[PDB]
């Protein structure tokens, strides 16, 4: 949070860890196939709302 | 007149615009463009029909939030048509089937659908009706089709007389009929010189014509920009598309210029030709 | 078969196919840039349209030199 | 304080490989997962048979936004803006004015159901408990003219029952 | 009159055949797919209006269309409707899709998902509580009920 | 005061203060400010230079290892001329602290690009290009991810308005779904809200 | 003053680039007009694309013109790639009206736009 002497908050902002987990994609799948990718996804648990911010 | 018909602001999606147009079809194909060119244009469309509602529910999200509003018509009673044009600015009639039915025949549609609704709609007090016609439609031979509509056309210019009739040439689209003929071929050729125009700038035409008012009593007639035989328009056909009784008789009848009448100059609209939405359209061949 | 005016002609012929130039006005003095009233975007449009035409690759700072119906042709001359 | 996990090996007595090369060449867990699995079919399942019986709730949902009045009185808001001004989509539209007599009331009261996302804090916010959220979800509406509530819609929605919103807010007054 | 008799028995067979089975397509974009999937859970049943979740959606009879609309959503939204049977029925789920909702006034949203596709059936609530998506789903079989597509034809 | 008011330990803001104050005094070419607040998270404010030299310190060093990466965005402040400000966010897995690594710059001139020591950086700075248009010379690859791609006008600036400029809308005009100037249906309403009279004597400013 | 810019140091540079850029957008065009199975000849769709370079013709600013060029790099890429669909592409066109000119009557009758 980033507040003015305010009621309304000047800035949020949100550390997402599915946008962290997200973030590493390419180095947790080089050397597998497709249907473990799918299981990368989900051993790493998802929303896809949070991975928004 | 009272307010919420004056516009308001700029155009699009809810911006109150001028007209209230009562529309008698819209379900079949130049009505559907009309709807949607309305709607562009942020116009309060009252249709009624008479088939299921899916059919209205596939066309319905083309206005905003409530501005178009369903309901139900017959060919039958003025009491349903009379509520249907209660309270509207403009009216349309847009309507035919090209083969007869059961309980319709290419006459008393053209000649009887008009008939009441232009009774009530005199009754009623509606202005800027536009009647739709096709071209070189006669007191001559070889179409029932084409002298019952010569017999609405004198119906509608005598009773309520300063209706815009108006009339296009045979026009082509993404729905087209007698491209779509083309498609469903076979095979049989003759000769016949003839004009086709596209959808968009009719449309277009008609809803420009009837948004500005003083172009009223004068009937209407739209030109194809090209003009030449249809054999060639055949052989054109089967060439971007990359492979080798009543509908044909009444493509094969008449194809001509009327002199008397204003056409597209009096409107300034732009003529797309046949050549680019052509090759636009003919997609669903051969890879 | 590959000259300096053979190569003239097929570069002349394809000043003749593009469209905008009005007329081709040809010169080994012409400078279409500024004395036929073109831009660097259509500078740019010739150079490697000749590219297009008939070869070699014309990269950006050769692409610059030119400005010029008969330097294109002598550097041509000297590339080809 | 930390209890990891796989920490072990397979131990080499002869007993345990022989026991672990059986379930390989035995198939065997994937049979006691068939057990467990026969066992739930042979349970009784916990539907409920919807159209009928209808799934439990609390006293405190948030519902049909209904509207309440005063006994044999007239409504019960008084246009103060409140709901208006705490509302996280804005679908309240609220217009105020006299009438005739000098208490101070409306002249419309709009909530869109489509950005109404069910808060609650139109409710808390509410000094006089005008607006209530209701105890009914049944909308299921086949046009999206007919979800713009009106203040009259309200009014015949609140008068379609207060007797359950009554009942609701008279067991947990106290707690709000 | 018997035709018309014939023409109406075997209208409400026909459209008894519709409405009885009725697979959708979950298209499910966000925590609205979450109460789907509580709908599909052992409580509130959904085999039992023969209804059976699948993922398929070249055989797709009705369309939840449940999560929020984007605008790098939206075409990829409507293929996904255009390959896909024209009897066909679309269920606007949940604040967000039926009316831009919560994030309303907001960039990157179509306002509700009227401006994509058609919709018979709107379903408020955030979530809609997987009962009245039940109930929503009740309602959508009764516009079936009434459909009247074989009489329209027969008295064309 | 005691009761349902957070008290607080002065011993970890002396202790933050004196590993402000090295850390300030052994990197002295970047470092402005050094605050600390009344909870006790550090701020260290660093001219947009060292970002590269103060990281691959921070990163290290066994007196502040602070390996994890967390947040990097640029608070759009106008009433200045250097307008966004990058913070990065960093916690310590060995020491269990935070420091709040506050760098200034301007609209066109890049930072450094944070991702050579921080290979969490990358969609961070992603993301900042793409809700900003601050630039990242010395990176792989920089493209528009949380927008959609024919989408422009950096959205999270206050520059760009609440709704959106395009909105789209399906027509069977051309067959497919196209963009137009935003035509809402309501005024999306904007309260006064900032009412008067001083709530905060402390942080008064010195008026003219 | 102390700015530091991106690649310029006077606008031959940004000339050289802006110029690679348009050959690169000329070799873009047809691939891309045959690949999304469009429908607008291609000599309207390269004079669209030289009008929006004749748009931005008037800054001489070099940083602005270092950004330009990165983000028309950019969506080069992005459409280089088949990562935007028919919608994007289309929407860069305006074949839907839009119709409003600049005539002050017109304007005057469809009122309140001065
Ligand atoms: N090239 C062309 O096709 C040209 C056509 N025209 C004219 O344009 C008009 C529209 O053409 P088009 O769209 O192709 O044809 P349609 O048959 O699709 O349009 C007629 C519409 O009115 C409805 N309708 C027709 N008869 C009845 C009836 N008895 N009771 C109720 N509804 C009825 C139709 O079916 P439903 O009832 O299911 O809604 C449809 O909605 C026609 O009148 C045609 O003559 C003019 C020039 C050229
Ligand atoms: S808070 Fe209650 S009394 Fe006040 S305006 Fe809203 S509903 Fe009416
Ligand atoms: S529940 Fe929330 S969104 Fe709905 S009217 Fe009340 S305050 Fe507004
Ligand atoms: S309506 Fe509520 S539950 Fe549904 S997608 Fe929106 S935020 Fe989620």
């Amino acid at each position: 949070l980033v507040s003015d002497g305010s009621s309304r908050p000047y800035r949020c902002k949100i550390k997402a860890p599915g946008f962290a987990h997200l973030a590493g994609l390419d180095k947790m799948s080089k050397g597998h196939m497709l249907a473990d990718v799918v299981a990368i996804i989900g051993t790493q648990d998802i929303v896809f709302g949070e991975v928004d911010r | 007149l009272h307010h919420a018909v004056i516009p308001h602001g700029k155009g699009g999606r809810s911006s109150v615009s001028g007209i209230v147009a009562t529309v008698f079809g819209a379900t079949g194909f130049l009505g559907r463009y009309l709807v949607n060119h309305l709607g562009r244009m942020g116009s309060q469309v009252i249709v009624p029909y008479r088939c299921e509602p899916y059919d209205t529910m596939h066309l319905r999200p083309m206005g905003d939030l409530g501005q178009i509003i369903f309901m139900d018509w017959n060919g039958r009673d003025k009491d349903s048509i009379r509520r249907a044009v209660e309270h509207s600015n403009v009216v349309i009639n847009l309507v035919g089937r090209e083969w007869e039915t059961k309980n319709f025949d290419f006459e008393d549609v053209f000649v009887k659908i008009p008939q009441a609704i232009a009774q009530v709609s005199k009754e009623a007090g509606v202005e800027k009706f536009i009647h739709i016609s096709h071209l070189n439609a006669d007191i001559k031979s070889s179409s029932k089709y084409l002298r019952n509509k010569a017999v609405g056309e004198k119906e509608v210019r005598e009773t309520f007389p300063e209706a815009t009739i108006i009339k296009p040439a045979d026009i082509f689209g993404r729905e087209d009929r007698f491209l779509n003929y083309f498609a469903n071929i076979r095979s049989l050729g003759k000769k016949t010189v003839k004009q086709p125009v596209y959808i968009v700038d009719v449309t277009k035409g008609i809803i420009n014509a009837i948004k500005d008012p003083d172009a009223r009593g004068k009937t209407f007639a739209f030109v194809g920009p090209n003009r030449y035989l249809l054999f060639d328009l055949v052989q054109y056909v089967f060439a971007v598309a990359h492979r080798p009784r009543d509908k044909v008789e009444r493509i094969h009848t008449t194809d001509r210029t009327l002199p008397h009448l204003p056409g597209l100059e009096d409107l300034g609209v732009q003529a797309t030709p046949l050549e680019l939405k052509a090759i636009e359209v003919l997609r669903r061949h051969r890879t | 078969p590959l000259t300096l005016e053979g190569i003239k002609d097929r570069v002349l012929y394809v000043l003749k196919l593009y469209d905008k130039i009005d007329p081709e006005k040809l010169s080994v003095n012409s400078h279409f840039m500024k004395d036929l009233g073109l831009d660097s975007l259509d500078q740019v449009e010739i150079i490697m349209a000749m590219e297009d035409e008939f070869g070699f690759e014309i990269p950006d700072i050769d692409a610059e030199k030119l400005m010029c119906p008969q330097e294109i042709v002598d550097y041509i001359a000297d590339k080809k | 304080t930390y209890k990891y996990v796989n920490l072990r090996e397979p131990s080499m007595d002869m007993k345990s490989v022989t026991d672990r090369a059986a379930q390989t060449l035995l198939w065997t867990e994937l049979i006691r997962g068939l057990g467990m699995t026969l066992s739930y079919l042979f349970r009784e399942p916990a539907t409920i048979n919807y159209p009928f019986e209808k799934g439990p709730l609390s006293p405190r949902f948030r519902g049909e936004h209904a509207l309440r009045r005063y006994p044999s009185g007239e409504e019960r808001c008084i246009a103060c803006k409140l709901c208006e001004a705490v509302c996280p989509a804005q679908a309240i539209t609220i217009e105020a004015e006299p009438r005739a007599d000098g208490s101070r009331r409306t002249t419309r009261y709009d909530i869109d159901m489509t950005k109404c996302i069910y808060c609650g804090f139109c409710q808390e916010a509410c000094p006089v408990d005008a607006i209530v959220e209701g105890p009914n979800f049944e909308f299921s509406t086949e046009t999206h003219e007919e979800l713009l509530y009106n203040k009259e819609k309200l009014l015949n929605n609140g008068d379609k029952w207060e007797a359950e919103i009554a009942a609701n807010i008279q067991a947990d007054y106290l707690y709000r | 009159s018997r035709g018309e008799y014939v023409v109406a028995k075997l209208d409400d067979l026909i459209n008894w055949a519709r409405r009885s089975s009725l697979w959708p397509m979950t298209f499910g974009l966000a925590c609205c797919a979450v109460e789907m999937m509580h709908m599909a859970a052992p409580r509130y049943d959904m085999d039992r209006f023969g209804v059976v979740f699948r993922a398929s959606p070249r055989q797709s009879d009705v369309m939840i269309v449940a999560g929020t609309l984007t605008n790098k959503m939206a075409p990829a939204l409507r293929k996904v409707y255009d390959q896909m049977p024209e009897p066909r029925y679309v269920v606007s789920m949940g604040s967000c899709a039926n009316g831009g909702g919560y994030y309303h006034y907001s960039y990157s949203v179509v306002r509700g998902c009227d401006r994509i596709v058609p919709v018979d059936i709107y379903v408020p609530g955030c979530p809609p509580t997987a009962e009245a998506l039940l109930y929503g789903i009740l309602q959508l079989q009764k516009k079936i009920k009434r459909e009247k597509r074989l009489r329209i034809w027969y008295r064309r | 005061t005691r009761p349902t008011v957070r008290p607080r330990n002065d011993v970890a803001h002396k202790q933050l203060s004196a590993f402000g104050e090295y850390v300030a005094e052994i990197l002295p070419k970047y470092v402005q400010q050094v605050q600390v607040s009344c909870f006790s998270e550090l701020e260290i404010c660093i001219h947009p230079d060292g970002v590269i030299p103060v990281l691959t310190f921070l990163r290290d060093h066994s007196n502040a290892q602070f390996k994890s990466l967390a947040d990097l965005t640029a608070v759009d402040i106008p009433t200045r001329q250097n307008r966004f400000e990058i913070v990065y966010n960093l916690l310590s897995l060995r020491f269990n602290s935070r420091i709040r690594v506050k760098t200034y710059t301007d609209e066109l001139t890049p930072v450094e690009s944070s991702v050579s020591v921080y290979k969490a950086a990358n969609w961070y700075e992603r993301e900042i290009w793409d809700m900003f248009g601050v630039f990242f010379a010395n990176h792989p690859d920089l493209r528009r991810i949380l927008t959609d791609y024919g989408f422009e006008g950096h959205p999270f600036r206050k520059d760009f308005p609440l709704s959106g400029y395009v909105e789209l809308r399906y027509d069977d005009e051309v067959k497919r779904v196209v963009a137009e100037p935003v035509e809402l249906a309501q005024e999306f309403r904007k309260f006064d809200l900032n009412s008067p009279w001083e709530a905060f004597p402390a942080y008064r400013q010195p008026p003219e | 003053t102390s700015v530091k810019p991106i690649f310029s140091r006077d606008m031959n540079e940004a000339k050289r680039r802006v110029r690679e850029l348009y050959r690169a957008w000329y070799r873009e065009v047809p691939n891309t007009v045959h690949l999304f199975q469009l429908d607008i000849s291609v000599k309207q769709g390269r004079d669209k694309v030289r009008e929006m370079f004749k748009k931005n013709a008037h800054v001489t600013d070099p940083r602005v013109v270092d950004l330009l060029v990165i983000k028309g790099k950019m969506e080069l890429e992005e459409t280089i790639n088949v990562w935007k669909q028919r919608t994007h592409v289309m929407r860069f066109f305006h074949e839907t009206e839009a119709p409003r000119p600049k005539d002050f009557l017109s304007k005057f009758y469809v009122g309140h736009d001065p």
